[PDB]
């Protein structure tokens, strides 16, 4: 379901999605369509990209349009999981005082 | 129930692909001599292109079959007979030149593991960014066709240095296509036994080979929280290497050479990168390699916790063990004797590479793969090959053989010798 590799992957993909929309000053939906349009048809890469949008696109849009970073997205969508007592794994600067409140808000968005 | 691999026709294709990857042999290999006409899936990007995929007795590195009168039996492009005097071209141009192949027994660095920053850097991303992605995936994200040992394509970077293979072909053009990159991303002294058999060399029917043993990280690199107990001990490395060398002795023709590469002092990674921004952090200057290392270690998925760590104590312990494992390799080469090959040792010596790179106006951080922040990139691998060549020239000229006087004639009669 969720391990350290799916967490890295999600953070990478969401990071590219977020940064593409910023670079091209576009919507998140258009950034995900841009990314897939760049990927070849070969090896099912383009099709697989569009299928990820079909499954996760709408949740990614809602969270990224609320200005939550890739860390919050991937934890909210359960690609990353902080187990009881274990440290919090994150790639971007993380304010610990408000992390749980941010995660609480993120869950409400995709609820 | 969904998977194609249980379909009528695709089931056997599926199993053939998986078996090929399990064994690290070409998927496209009709005569099953481990040389391919297809580039990826362990194909000719990894070894010499098979000039006749319907003849198991024809492949790079083989001794000529009756001087290649009717067929180019070793895919070096030299065959036929000179009508001027009826002498076989391979006899007059290659006999007495002592041809030899280059074989790399290596890891992710030897296979040139490279995730392109173009794939993940939004500022420059375009349609052109991912044209190379299908090739890289079917090559296990390795780029052996550009590696420092067995590279044969034109380099992306702007430095003139060539791979060991192309320097060996240049010295003696009869060595055309006689390369093999027998490397896996996670290869170590412990697991080399699992694909050593993928090596192709017949003790009696093929030319001798230069073999570079370059397990230069995985024995001290790990993703575990406490990576120290997982590192190979000097006792176990010696035992692992001796099994490998014993295996090579019964496969390599006499006149072969085995060169053991020491492990690096990876402390230069943190020192040169921890302050710099990762490709993903270059748009908004909000992620450094320090932040990346910590992320990967929290997840326990780092390719090398020991060296990719803010924990200087751990970085010091890793280099210490790497120093001991290198000294163990030094003692094997100095004292162990085998009938069919001579042994040599060479320090990794990345500090010498940095100095050379600094002579040319470069900085250390430009020698590391930007995405993973660990492996040496194309520049570093070619500089390591240059350092390799010059050292062997200086210390052991016999390994590289002699310059073939007939190289100009080979070029004139055969030109590109069939390409790669
Ligand atoms: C400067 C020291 C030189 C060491 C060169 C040899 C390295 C060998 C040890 C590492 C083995 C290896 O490279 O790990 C491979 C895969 C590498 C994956 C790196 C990915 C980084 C995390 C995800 C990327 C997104 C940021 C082992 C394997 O997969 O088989
Ligand atoms: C590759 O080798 C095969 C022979 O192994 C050559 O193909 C023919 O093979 C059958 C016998 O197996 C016969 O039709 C002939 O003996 C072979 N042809 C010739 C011309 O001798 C094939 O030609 C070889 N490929 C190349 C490029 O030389
Ligand atoms: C920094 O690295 C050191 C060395 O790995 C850690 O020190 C402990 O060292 C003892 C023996 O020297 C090991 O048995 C422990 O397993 C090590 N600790 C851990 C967590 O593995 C030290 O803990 C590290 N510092 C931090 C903050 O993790
Ligand atoms: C929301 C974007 C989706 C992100 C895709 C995550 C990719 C999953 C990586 C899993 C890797 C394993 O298959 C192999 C392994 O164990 O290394
Ligand atoms: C942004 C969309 C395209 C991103 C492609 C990134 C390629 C994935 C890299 C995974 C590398 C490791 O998995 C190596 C391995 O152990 O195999
Ligand atoms: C970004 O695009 C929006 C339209 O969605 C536009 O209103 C805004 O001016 C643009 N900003 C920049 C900096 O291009
Ligand atoms: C090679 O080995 C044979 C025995 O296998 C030995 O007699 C001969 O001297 C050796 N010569 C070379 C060049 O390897
Ligand atoms: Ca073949
Ligand atoms: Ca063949
Ligand atoms: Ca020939």
């Amino acid at each position: 379901l969720s391990n350290g590799h799916t967490c890295v992957g999600c953070v990478l993909v969401v990071s590219v999605i977020e940064q593409l929309a910023q670079v091209h000053n576009s919507t998140v939906q258009a950034s995900m369509e841009r990314l897939c349009s760049y990927l070849p048809e070969k090896l099912f890469l383009k099709t697989t990209c569009y299928l990820v949008i079909d499954k996760f696109g709408s949740d990614i849009i809602k969270l990224l349009s609320a200005d939550m970073n890739a860390d919050v997205v991937c934890h909210t969508l359960e690609f990353c999981k902080q187990n009881t007592g274990q440290p919090l794994c994150h790639l971007y600067p993380l304010p610990k005082e408000t992390w749980k409140f941010t995660l609480q808000k993120a869950r409400q968005i995709v609820k | 129930g969904s998977d194609i691999c249980s379909l009528p026709v695709l089931a056997k294709i599926c199993q053939k692909i998986k078996l090929a990857m399990e064994q690290s042999v070409p998927f496209k290999d009709v005569d099953s001599d481990k040389y391919s006409v297809f580039p990826t899936l362990r194909g000719y990007h990894w070894r010499g292109r098979d000039c006749n995929d319907s003849d198991e007795s024809v492949y790079p590195g083989r001794r000529p079959n009756n001087w290649d009168v009717h067929q180019d039996s070793n895919c070096n492009g030299i065959w036929g007979v000179d009508p001027k005097d009826g002498v076989p071209y391979e006899k007059k141009f290659c006999e007495g030149s002592q041809p030899r192949g280059i074989i790399l027994l290596g890891d992710a660095a030897g296979a040139h593991f490279h995730i392109s920053p173009e794939w993940i850097t939004a500022s420059q991303m375009s349609l052109n960014s991912f044209i190379n992605l299908p090739t890289a995936l079917t090559n296990e994200l390795d780029w052996p066709q550009l590696s420092g040992a067995t590279g044969f394509l034109d380099s992306t970077v702007g430095i003139k240095e060539k791979s060991i293979y192309l320097r060996l072909w240049k010295r003696n053009h009869c060595n055309h296509r006689d390369y093999q990159n027998i490397s896996r991303n996670g290869a170590s002294s412990r697991n080399l036994k699992k694909f050593i058999e993928s090596l192709s060399r017949n003790k009696v029917l093929d030319y001798p080979a230069i073999v570079i043993y370059a397990m230069i990280g995985n024995d001290v690199c790990s993703g575990k929280s406490d990576p120290v107990p997982a590192m190979t001990t000097p006792e176990k490395l010696y035992s692992n290497v001796m099994q490998t060398l014993k295996h090579l002795n019964s496969h390599l023709p006499n006149g072969s050479h085995v060169i053991l590469y020491g492990l690096p002092d990876g402390t230069f990674l943190w020192d040169n990168l921890h302050n710099r921004y990762h490709p993903l952090g270059q748009l908004n200057k909000d992620m450094t390699y320090a932040q990346l290392y910590s992320f990967l270690n929290c997840l326990q998925v780092s390719p090398c916790h020991g060296w990719m760590s803010s924990n200087k104590t751990l970085r010091t312990l890793t280099s210490e063990r790497a120093e001991q494992l290198s000294n163990t390799l030094k003692k094997i080469a100095a004292s162990e004797k085998f009938t069919n090959f001579n042994l040599f040792y060479m320090d990794f010596a990345f500090h010498e590479i940095i100095q050379e790179w600094q002579k040319r106006g470069g900085q250390p951080w430009q020698l590391i793969e930007p995405v993973d922040g660990f492996h040496p990139n194309e520049v570093a691998l070619l500089l390591l090959a240059d350092h390799f060549w010059k050292k062997v020239q200086l210390q052991w000229p016999q390994i590289l053989g002699k310059e073939n006087p007939f190289n100009p004639q080979i070029k004139q009669v055969f030109g590109d010798q069939g390409g790669h």
